């Protein structure tokens, strides 16, 4: 049959990866959510390999992110923003996804007040209760909103109820200002 | 690639079918 | 003195800046050849719709066997049918490892010398610059990937950063004196000595070429150069494809499709050899990096601006590198040009904008980039520069198909005459 | 109805085939991981079976892969890379799966470090305890990185908790530089 | 909005039904698979009703198949084959689905040989502990490779552990040789 | 982003409705499946919403189904027939749906013999043990196959082992003999 | 009879495949090229993956008479070009008739679909015969 | 300079906009006309969302000597016309310079995407100049 | 771009192919 | 739009190019 | 179709506009 070239999320090639291990402490969106991200890649072509411990310290539903800082260059208003994931979780806890984005003076945000995160929810192709996956996209504005802000986007994974114990995937995400030429054998 | 669309009408020569009298 | 008929189709296609054989017959010695080749020639699919045509060049050399075989060719001729067959050379063990001259690899891997030699003869006596390197690879074999399977890489067009003066351009004469004196004499001899060493520097460097300053001639024998015998140059024009669909509309892509006619008129062939035909497609080397000289001196001096004719004619070449000509140039990359250069053509522009816009043949990546501070890497084509642009090489960067018709009068025995033994 | 000629993931036909047996120990990303092939396929069309019996030896959480050699002749900087896979765990794991790439100067490599595996996320079908299922593909710069090595791409199946028994499936996977052609009654 | 008439598989009219009582017997790949059938239809047009009893005498993990054979008329190489299921089975046991071919000189082949059997996995739709829906298909060669045999396609049913307990379901399956003509409103 | 304005099944609007209540006693093939319809709609486009209490008074494995008449009017041989299901089920038991066709002299059938029923399988979306969602179409022949009778479409619930409970949602179809016009934002 | 001319990637010239080259092959002399006789050559001779089992008796210095076609290997694989992908006779064994006579698979790769064989036309055949041919009126009348 | 007459769907006549119609604006008597002074009005007197901050001064029943261009309120909010959707300045405060000034946001609403900036081109600068140069072989030639 | 299409017939000088008798 | 997708020749007065002897 | 793409020029007439000096 025909091969089918176009795909709602491309992942970042050879570039923009980061492995995060060691603990993730999820929380509340009433408090301060966890960037799991010191060395946040931009291209907003990202790619996070997990591999590390879920643990419940504060809360015992909330969730963490996993982010990108967007490229402002654009005249453009708004384009697309793709991620994809893949995250078996070693307690059952039913995790669920979707696309952000929070705008922050610094460079290398640890964390973001939930009160400051505007969500996108998106077709989630898995969510039995040790694995969630999704590869999907959404339209967001790209400019700083605040005059002096950094635009980050990025996947956030949140819980109703989180149970301590390995997590181990990948969380893939990337804005649209470039599609990967490909070999297609009929052209 | 006009008349190969339409099959021909068999118009020339003489009379083939009685029918019985005349049938559009 | 018969008619042969040789006519016959050829369907290929090749990376951008290399120079590939299209087509080649074997002729002999008291042959009268003519051909007439025309066909279409076509750029693998743009990213986006069209935006500027490449410049096409189809070339047709008349090489003597005996300019390869040397001497064991005039030997095999003479010796006749008590000749030692002669040698041939070898290629990879892969198919297309012979693509450069225009033929498979064939089952036994070697192909026959006159092929590979003239392929060379003809790059060293017309497309590299003088003063690069003679290439010299004694086998198909010795040949890399790339160029044995494209041909080699050729000059960019020329402009002012690709055709600077050769690279050992002298920048001061120096002139020995005694102690407190000076021979107003020798320095008249100096002056007249350098203008020789110049003269040869700038465009004598080929032996033909000195001959022809004192107002002689040289044969093609001479230097053992193939004989050009037709030159065509075309543009590559097109059309666009509209896209159609819901995210389609509005989306354009760049097909380009240009019909061209290389006739080489009644050429009478004086010994057995070989007549190549080759191709050559290039992008003019637009640049959204590159930028007038003037604006990019820090210190405008009288020299530079005023464009005063007294110092125009009397200064020495000017040495700048890469950097003074692209943003991102590369200082490492030295060149000489002639003083006010840059009073006497202008440069193509090209808005930063559309230096990331991958579809556009531009070069949006100063010359060079990578390759180091290397001169002549960075004057000789670089094909992958356009990868970016092409949806898919499927047939390499370009491709085209031609009928090639070709008629010979020659002294041909008929096949009946060569079967019937009474 | 109108049938559907366009696919992401295309089985290769008849060729590339192998049937892997016996037990398979998954490992952690810190250390190397099992590459289950020695007779391994390359038309870049794979195709193996599943018929064995995943052993927790090693790590109690990690992945193992089923990879094919890439065919790099294209020009084409690089081209799209489908799989298809159909796995059944008796053991409740909750697998998960994903498209890598990974270079090795070995014609048959037996395993890979975790730190020389680069990955692509994919739409996963189906994720329960049970059993994943996915058909999907992504792109892939097809030339190798380091002068000399020979470019791998499969699929990797990983858990954030496996668990002893016997696991069943296949796991397809090709690299598109074809499109088989094939009947289309309307044409 | 506008309706959407292409499909991944379009299920046979009023024709080529039948359906399978019983005990079905699922065999390991090493043995010989059950083909449930002996009323084998094959305008490659195929629609089998299951309620049947999944019973474990032989193996406790295994698979059967549902087969039809191939219309080997077309000049074409190879065409497409689609197969719909929707099975609910009493013992969690998690089943898996796939598209299957393999040839034999008989007309109404009872088993074949694992051994003897080619793999297509396809996109599976749901894979709980209790029901596996699909609805993709496939490229397959159309023509027998050894001079003489008949070609049949199927679904095969797999288990990584299996559960005695009644099933229930369809298993729909067509080579497509015709596109049924449909009333679209708009023309 | 740019709307999807194609689907693969417009439930009806404004009209067909119709609330079923009470209990539900499924039924095994062998049997007379029940058609929990007096009231059974038919621009065979029909919403039947449902809050019920499913009961295992007759087999603990069986089905019931949804109906709606079709419109015979159309001169074309067969149109494409969608539906749309959304079912929680208080008691696991993993519920399986499909489109059927069946005929009877009778308006208000209220129940019909398993084996007058002809299956249609459908990708079925989810299949968790207490829900079962789905939104697909089938073509199917709309002219009465022995003359005098009335044709019925619709989608059939089924499960290997039902659990008595409450059961609630929307079953939802339609024969697509007319597209519903929409507002286009860019026309 | 619908034919495509056999243009293949894999052919070379003669010349570009014999490993010494000898007088009798690059001289085109005369004198030589009609007194010889037939040279037998094989397949192998002038395709890269020719059969050397299929043997041929062409006559002298016939490669010096007339050019072959040629198609850049790359498109060797590229489906969708009528030129035969592969030597004449790779698929029928070492037998000369099998390879002249022309093998319509060695086509089916370039077509999206036979639903209608390879080709395929329609056309109107006027046909007029003048004949001795009582009318149908004189067939159907008894008397 | 690549602009675009400022149509919009919220600009009307000057005399649909005056609230109490007087002589002076409706009769057009010339004898006023030619010796009255300047008239202040706002744009809030052109335009329904017209801003009052921003002030104008007039000639005397200059609406009687040009007609405005008009698009029905519908265009008003679909995106992809190059119409002005809102009152000039809308967006710059109560500032006349800021209004008058072509905002080039104010159309990136009808465009797909500017991967190339709002409008772009491409154009051959055929230029010939006489000059005193020496030749370049003259330069770079010492004696 | 009309003859590039179709292989030459080399129809021009003596005949090439003898093979027995007349072969289309 | 013709001349506009070809880099103009440059062919009017003198020459600009020396570098060696004839390069293509 | 052709004018009413373009918005007139109202050349016709006097001189309306008096902004302090030209202005393009």
């Amino acid at each position: 049959m025909y091969q089918n070239f176009v795909t709602k999320h491309d992942t970042a090639i050879q570039t923009s990866r980061f492995s995060v291990t060691g603990n993730v402490i999820p929380a509340a969106p009433t408090g301060n959510i966890p960037v799991i991200n010191g060395g946040s890649i931009t291209a907003e072509r990202a790619v996070v390999n997990l591999y590390a411990n879920m643990n419940v310290s504060t809360s015992s539903d909330g969730s963490f992110i996993v982010a990108m800082k967007v490229d402002t260059s654009p005249t453009d208003p708004n384009c697309v923003i793709s991620a994809g994931v893949n995250l078996s979780f070693a307690g059952t806890s039913y995790p669920i996804v979707g696309i952000v984005r929070f705008e922050s003076a610094s460079e290398q945000p640890t964390s973001i007040a939930g009160s400051e995160v505007e969500h996108y929810p998106i077709e989630m192709s898995v969510g039995s209760g040790g694995v969630c996956s999704a590869r999907d996209c959404a339209t967001v504005d790209i400019h700083p909103r605040t005059s002096g802000n950094n635009v980050f986007v990025g996947v956030i994974c949140s819980s109703a109820k989180w149970t301590s114990g390995r997590v181990i995937g990948t969380i893939a995400t990337t804005q649209v200002i470039h599609e990967y030429q490909v070999l297609q054998p009929l052209k | 690639m006009k008349k190969a669309r339409r099959s021909p009408s068999r118009r020339k020569g003489a009379r083939l079918w009685y029918v019985g009298g005349s049938q559009f | 003195r018969e008619i042969v008929d040789l006519s016959h189709l050829a369907f290929d296609c090749g990376m951008l800046g290399r120079l590939k054989t299209v087509s080649w017959t074997p002729v002999i010695a008291g042959d009268s050849f003519e051909l007439d080749a025309v066909g279409a020639l076509r750029l693998s699919p743009l990213r986006r719709g069209l935006a500027i045509d490449s410049k096409v060049d189809f070339f047709t050399f008349y090489i003597p066997h005996r300019h390869v075989y040397g001497d064991q060719w005039i030997q095999f001729m003479r010796d006749g049918v008590n000749a030692q067959p002669l040698p041939s050379v070898t290629c990879n063990r892969y198919p297309d490892h012979a693509g450069y001259v225009g033929t498979i690899v064939p089952a036994n891997n070697r192909i026959p010398k006159f092929l590979h030699q003239s392929y060379l003869n003809i790059y060293n006596n017309y497309f590299r610059a003088p003063w690069m390197p003679e290439r010299t690879e004694a086998n198909p074999s010795n040949l890399n990937e790339d160029d044995a399977r494209y041909g080699f890489r050729c000059c960019h067009l020329k402009n002012i950063w690709s055709a600077p003066l050769p690279p050992e351009t002298k920048l001061a004469e120096e002139m020995g004196i005694e102690s407190n004196s000076i021979d107003i004499m020798g320095l008249q001899a100096a002056y007249a000595q350098l203008h020789t060493e110049q003269e040869r520097t700038y465009f004598m460097q080929r032996y033909r070429d000195v001959i022809s300053s004192f107002g002689g001639s040289t044969s093609y024998d001479a230097d053992n150069r193939p004989l050009l015998v037709m030159h065509t140059d075309f543009w590559a024009s097109g059309y666009d494809v509209d896209g159609t669909d819901q995210s389609s509309l509005g989306q354009f892509s760049g097909r380009v499709q240009q019909t061209f006619k290389h006739s080489v008129p009644r050429f009478f062939v004086p010994e057995h050899g070989v007549m190549m035909t080759l191709a050559l497609i290039r992008f003019p080397p637009i640049s959204p990096l590159e930028h007038h000289y003037l604006a990019g001196k820090s210190q405008l001096t009288y020299t530079d601006l005023a464009g005063d004719p007294a110092l125009i004619g009397n200064l020495p070449p000017r040495e700048i590198s890469y950097r003074d000509l692209f943003r991102d140039g590369r200082s490492g990359i030295k060149i000489k040009v002639a003083e006010s250069i840059w009073y006497r053509t202008h440069p193509d522009y090209v808005n930063f904008k559309y230096h990331d816009l991958h579809g556009f043949p531009f070069l949006d990546d100063a010359p060079g980039t990578s390759t180091g501070d290397n001169l002549q890497e960075a004057i000789l084509v670089r094909h992958q520069d356009y990868d970016a642009c092409f949806q898919s090489q499927q047939l390499l960067q370009w491709n085209k198909q031609a009928r090639y018709n070709v008629s010979v009068y020659r002294h041909m025995p008929t096949v009946r005459d060569s079967i019937m033994t009474s």
